[PDB]
RNA sequence: GGAGGGCAAGUCAUGGUGCCAGCAGCCGCGGUAAUUCCAGCUCCAAUA
RNA sequence: GACGAUCAGAUACCGUC
RNA sequence: CGAGGAA
RNA sequence: GAACCUGCGGCUUAAUUUGACUCAACACGGG
RNA sequence: GCACGCGCGUUAC
RNA sequence: GGUGGUGGUGCAUGGCCGUUC
RNA sequence: CACCGCCCGUCGCUUGUAGUAACGAAUGGUCUGGUGAACCUUCUGGACUGCGACAGCAAUGUUGCGGAAAAAUAAGUAAACCCUACCAUUUGGAACAACAAGAAGUCGUAA
RNA sequence: GCCCAGUGCUCUGAAUGUCAAAGUGAAGAAAUUCAACCAAGCGCGGGUAAACGGCGGGAGUAACUAUGACUCUCUUAAGGUAGCCAAAUGCCUCGUCAUCUAAUUAGUGACG
RNA sequence: GCCAGUGAAAUA
RNA sequence: UGGAGAACAGAAAUCUCCA
RNA sequence: GCUUGUGGCAGUCAAGCGUUCAUAGCGACAUUGCUUUUUGAUUCUUCGAU
RNA sequence: CGCGGGGUGGAGCAGCCUGGUAGCUCGUCGGGCUCAUAACCCGAAGGUCGUCGGUUCAAAUCCGGCCCCCGCAACCA
RNA sequence: CGCGGGGUGGAGCAGCCUGGUAGCUCGUCGGGCUCAUAACCCGAAGGUCGUCGGUUCAAAUCCGGCCCCCGCAACCA
């Protein structure tokens, strides 16, 4: 709870483990947050890292179609589909755009929609965890997927997710709570007012818990 | 002498429609594709009685070319006015030009040609000179030469052989 | 017994009794207030005048009609007298300002069934009986 | 209105009457007449509940001679 | 009407309120020429004219009661074919009148009359010989009327009129206007035509 | 730049063929409507016919100060002849006598077409 | 002086008039076929 | 008299005072 | 005209 | 309620023949 | 005869 | 002075028919 | 002519009417306080005149007596007139108003 | 007589908005500057005119004619009620008709 | 569940 | 501004040529 | 207090009225004036008494 | 005179601010309806929009200038 | 200007705090019902939700920024 304990929930939480010594082999951490809450579309994010800096952690493929040529722009990589006769039948409702735009990450596509997006295609799905955010759609989605796969800084769309990093096993203590903090930017905070826009979380490495807020 | 002239200046195209659409928005149509250049239409200064109640804009198209498509302009001169314009009779100037009326009619309608209907039946003389004094830099004063249309530019539209004499 | 008291002795009763209830009989009430002398003619059977103008009324009810009337100036009495001319064209013979002898109609009181407020009839012009002017050869002026 | 006096009688095509025939006698001859011509004994003598009215010979020159 | 108190003199340079002075209640004598219109130019000869001596204003109506008696007997005794009276005053300077019950006050127009500068000629017509006394005795009339004034004058030109110029018009038997240069003789003067002037015309032209 | 029907000419010789008999010569017939065919097929009036002179005699004699001699008739049943044309017939309609100038195209179809038998309706109460 | 009733006397298929002119003592007549108006005819009543 | 309601209208037939 | 208001 | 049909009113018209008007007028005058 | 207002009906969604 | 009249009075009328049924 | 029947009032309209009371005037009559013609009577008055005596025979004159005209007088009968009250009989008066009668006026509906 | 909307007065009233000083919280290193709540009062609600005072205006609108108890209206609390006048209030006004005068810009009696 | 997912927005 | 070409424009509302 | 427009009052000319005639009695138009109990301008005299 | 409102059948009222059509009631005149009589109803005749001009294709309609009507305002010598 | 409440047919009122449907009354317009006449009833025409944008699939509806409306508050030199 935005207090002392931060270091309660790195420093003093950084070698909890669950058995003897400490180990023999690297470490792992972070410091866990969201997106913005929003609903993946109006307002939630921008640009500038922290960092945090990471990537995947387990799988990507997100979302980017919208045309015939929206699969070659989902072909040397990996992504989902919109479908062509669709979104005049099933494109698009509950499960649907689900489809399309909901996996994990966000969404990288293009725009093409017309007098069709107010309780459809581009609606329903926005706090679902997509809606036409800011992927630079113009070449493709890879060069912007660095917004969207590595590298990273922590692009932090859809529904919640973002990431965090600073040191390695032990070495780390107002700058590892404080490392968190700087683990977090334009997802902690950004322009008018943004100090802080949520309840709660969690956080840790691998031990055991973190703040016991 | 001697040396150089004859040629025939610009067809001047124009139908004076008299309000916005789909109205004009035909005029156009009708105008572009008898020609191949597109319409530039016509203002609206200022108001009165029959209609035309409006600022600057909206009345009329005016699609006007030239050179090549020569004969595109006399593409119904003989034709439509049977090779026959204003004459007679006195110092055999009958009219330099030609009368006209409206023309139009099409949604359906079946292309031409003549049809399209009576039309801007001008686009005429004034003698002689040179060739470009509606230069740009150095402007000028054409020269002496030619005579006001007329015991000229009469003689070379009765060189396309038809009536007026 | 009934309400009439019938004594030797009570004559007198019975007689200022018939005086007494005898004043509701308007035959009797009528004459015996002078209210013959104040009519028109002031009692009298007949009244001479002058035509103050030749007059029409519309019938009543039922009837639907132009009688013919003069409004006439009594002598002595100086009155205004509704009278009815008689009979066809009589009003054709009635000169305005000329001497008319009128009578009444029926018992003095109400006109004809058919006139609205006229009380008499017209008998003479210019001291010529109408009935005489109404028959050719009899008169005229 | 007034001049619309005596409308009638100016309307009214003047008829002339039959100049006597004869004479009417006037006096006990009259009166006998009468006498005759209904309370006579050949009158009295028909049904009193039959004998005709005193007028029916409206003056009808067709029911005048069946008559008499 | 407010009486000739407003009359004649100046007072006021001359406030012939046009564009500036808006409300000039209409004139008063819309004729001038009321007579044998149309005239020969020829016929109606020697005119008698109606000079004023006295830089007046002679008013507006007054100009009216003119023409009026003027015309009334020109015709009177003489015709429609006698008179032409050519109005030749005419009446600009719209006067005005006065009515804060005494701070500062401009005139609000109040009746157009005309200078007659001291020498003028006013309401003055033209006919021929035997109308003299006819017209004369007539104008006497006006002197009469209007504001006097006066010179029931007998005349010439010129040729407003006959007019002497007598003996010019009178000489100008062969003619009429130009005359002028001497060029495109489109007034036929006579007579041949063209050729043998335009012989003698450049005949001369040449000799410069 | 305007031209008719069939040819005004090829008509007159059409009709005036050969054997000008019958007012309609078999020539005109293969040019009619059913109904038309059907009544000269079937019984034409002989009036038609000193009718027909009668628009003659005002076609030519009149000058070419186009002031046709108007051509009176109840016939409204008779349907215009190619020779027909040209000239005023007044037709009766019911009140007056009409007068029509007969353009080549009102041919083939009856007289009585162009004769208004009655005044439509104006509005208002 | 009357002839629908009271009140004696027309059941005229009479002419004119058309709620007008007018009648009517009181009932009531009259708005195109009036038994009461105007008039003819014939009737009744009292009869110098 | 003051109010509610009812009525096209209700200072009336009901209702609160 | 997509089964039709007060009636 | 819909489009036609037919009758009545209305308004037109040279003229739109006229009867009939709550069941006891209006596809009724055999219309 | 047609700006329309009625009344039997014919055909149909 | 007649004929004839899809001309007027159904409140002058026959005949017939509707309604009360 | 039978509820699409009867029917009431406000206001209006149409055609009309001058009542009862008061007041005005007219005629007549009475009361109150005065002015008061005329005449009966009264007390006067006494021209004029009759008688007797004396101045003369006589006209005339003095006086005594008697009758007696005008005048004047008081009380009285009391005409007319005025004033103060009251009665009777007639007759009069108006805009607005009022009353009378009528209706398929107007608004509603009392019975 | 009718008007409580206006101005005043005055009641427990209003589920809520201002509203000062101290008192409280937050922020700086303080000085200090932002906060939240906060009595009355205000504003909201009601009564109140033998309280100040108020008391409309135009259109149509038959049974010669002018006419309004008629309705239509636009309208502010309410739209002058009994009563009363050219009056010591009436503009035009010397109001119009009488009445009192030979005569009345006076009187009085009427009429709105 | 999810790679499928519609819809106004997909969850153990 | 005249003289030219007018189809909802045709006094013109507005269209194109020319002195 | 000037001034006199505006008020008032007289005056010339004679077209007209005055049925016959311009002037007995009056006079359009047009024009000359007097008047200072109207009114209007003006601000000289008097608010350091009217 | 300065402000502001208004003249429309024979009368009293509409139409004008929203240019193209002039209406209502009475009165005058004719007919329905009815067994008939009232009543009641229909249909006609009738306006030049005070008058003069301007915009305008078009004026009762908007705009003016005169002529009277009412209301305000007012200092004449 | 600072606080707080509000513009929705031609008028007066609803729907908004509870996003998907814009309703009522009068007025305008047509029809029922009735033996008929009132009355009474049905059905239509008509709103852009002041205006601009944002969330949103979806906005009169939630959110803003302007434009007027009312209420509070107020110190200008």
């Amino acid at each position: 709870i935005t207090s002392s304990q931060v270091r309660e929930h790195v420093k003093e939480l950084l070698k909890y483990s669950n058995e003897t010594k400490k180990r023999n082999f690297l470490e792992t951490v972070e410091l866990q947050v969201g997106l913005k809450n929003y609903d993946p579309q109006r307002d939630k994010r921008f640009s500038g890292s922290l960092k945090l800096p990471n990537c995947p952690r387990p799988n990507m493929s997100i979302c980017i179609f919208g045309d015939a040529f929206d699969v070659d722009r989902a072909k040397s990589c990996g992504v989902d589909a919109m479908s062509v006769d669709d979104l005049k039948k099933l494109n698009k409702n509950k499960k649907l755009i689900k489809k399309l735009s909901k996996k994990y990450n966000a969404f990288i596509a293009s725009e093409v929609l017309i007098k069709q997006v107010p309780r459809l295609l581009g609606p329903q799905l926005s706090k679902a965890g997509k809606f036409p955010t800011p992927v630079s759609h113009n070449d493709d989605l890879y060069g912007k997927v660095t917004d969207v796969r590595s590298t990273i800084k922590f692009q932090l769309k859809k529904v919640l997710c973002l990431a965090v990093a600073v040191g390695n096993v032990e070495m780390e203590e107002d700058v590892l709570v404080n490392q968190i903090l700087m683990s977090v930017n334009f997802f902690v905070s950004l322009l008018k007012k943004n100090w802080q826009n949520v309840g709660s979380l969690v956080v840790k490495s691998s031990m055991g818990p973190a703040f016991r807020l | 002498n001697p040396m150089r002239d004859l040629k025939i200046e610009k067809l001047v195209l124009n139908i004076s429609v008299g309000e916005s659409g789909d109205r004009l928005t035909r005029a156009s149509k009708v105008l572009e594709q008898l020609s191949g250049q597109t319409p530039v239409q016509s203002k609206a200064r200022y108001t009165v009685r029959t209609f035309g109640i409006r600022r600057n804009e909206k009345i009329a198209v005016h699609v006007t070319v030239r050179g090549p498509k020569a004969e595109e302009i006399l593409e119904r001169g003989l034709k439509v006015k049977e090779y026959q314009l204003r004459d007679r009779n006195f110092s055999a100037t009958g009219n330099f030009g030609f009368g006209i009326d409206e023309h139009i009619d099409l949604g359906i309608k079946y292309d031409p040609s003549i049809g399209i209907f009576g039309m801007d039946f001008y686009v005429v003389m004034n003698r002689p000179g040179a060739r470009v004094t509606r230069r740009k830099r150095c402007k000028g004063t054409v020269g002496n030469s030619h005579k006001t249309t007329k015991e000229d530019t009469v003689s070379w539209f009765k060189q396309k052989y038809d009536a007026d004499v | 017994g009934v309400g009439k008291p019938r004594g030797i002795r009570a004559g007198r009763k019975l007689a200022r009794h018939r005086k007494d209830q005898r004043w509701a009989d308007n035959d009797f009430n009528k004459r015996l207030l002078g209210s013959r002398w104040r009519n028109p003619f002031m009692g009298a059977s007949h009244a001479k005048g002058l035509v103050t103008e030749k007059i029409g009324i519309e019938s009543k009810q039922p009837n639907s009609a132009v009688r013919k009337c003069v409004r006439v100036l009594l002598r002595k009495n100086s009155k205004k007298i509704a009278a009815f001319v008689p009979m066809d064209g009589c009003l054709n013979f009635l000169a305005e300002n000329d001497e008319v002898l009128v009578a009444g109609l029926g018992r003095q009181g109400h006109a004809v069934g058919d006139i609205p407020g006229v009380r008499f009839k017209v008998v003479c012009v210019k001291g010529i009986s109408l009935l005489a002017l109404f028959k050719g050869k009899k008169e005229k002026r | 209105t007034l001049a619309k006096a005596g409308k009638v009688r100016k309307q009214t095509p003047k008829v002339e009457k039959k100049d006597k025939p004869r004479k009417t006698p006037k006096g006990r001859s009259y009166k006998r007449i009468l006498y005759n011509r209904r309370y006579a004994p050949h009158i009295l003598a028909t049904d009193p509940k039959k004998r005709k009215s005193p007028n029916w010979h409206a003056g009808k020159k067709e029911k005048m001679d069946a008559a008499a | 009407r407010r009486p000739a108190r407003c009359y004649r003199y100046q007072k006021n340079k001359p406030y012939p309120k046009s564009r500036y002075n808006r409300a000039v209640p209409d004139s008063k004598i819309r004729i001038y020429d009321l007579g044998k219109k149309k005239a020969t130019v020829d016929e109606f000869p020697l005119c008698v004219h109606l000079v004023s001596n006295e830089l007046e204003q002679l008013s507006s109506e007054a100009l009216e009661a003119a023409r009026i008696c003027a015309n009334k007997y020109m015709t009177t005794v003489s015709g429609r074919d006698a008179f032409h009276l050519r109005v030749r005053v005419h009446p600009f300077h719209v006067l005005r009148i006065n009515k804060q019950g005494m701070r500062g006050a401009w005139g609000k127009p109040h009746g157009l009359a005309a200078r007659v500068d001291i020498g003028q000629i006013i309401f003055s017509v033209r006919t021929k010989d035997s109308n003299k006394d006819v017209v004369v005795e007539g104008l006497r009339r006006a002197r009469y009327k209007f504001p006097g004034q006066q010179k029931i004058i007998l005349s010439k030109k010129w040729g407003f009129t006959n007019l002497d110029r007598p003996e010019y018009l009178k000489k100008r038997e062969a003619g009429e206007v130009k005359d002028d240069g001497a060029f495109v003789k489109f007034l036929s003067k006579k007579g041949s035509l063209e050729n043998n002037i335009r012989e003698f015309p450049e005949y001369f032209a040449a000799q410069a | 730049f305007t031209f008719r029907g069939k040819g005004l000419e090829e008509l007159t010789a059409l009709a005036s063929g050969s054997n000008s008999e019958k007012l309609i010569s078999d020539e005109l017939a293969a040019l009619f409507d059913a109904k038309t065919r059907r009544r000269v097929k079937r019984g034409i009036s002989e009036k038609y016919a000193k009718f027909v002179n009668k628009v003659r005699r005002s076609k030519e004699k009149c000058p070419a100060g186009e002031k046709p001699v108007p051509v009176k008739t109840h016939y409204r049943s008779m349907i215009v002849i190619p020779e027909l044309v040209g000239g005023i017939v007044g037709v009766y309609n019911g009140k007056e006598f009409v007068n029509v100038e007969v353009k080549f195209d009102m041919i083939g179809k009856y007289l009585a077409e162009f004769a208004m038998t009655y005044k439509p309706t104006t509005h208002g109460k």
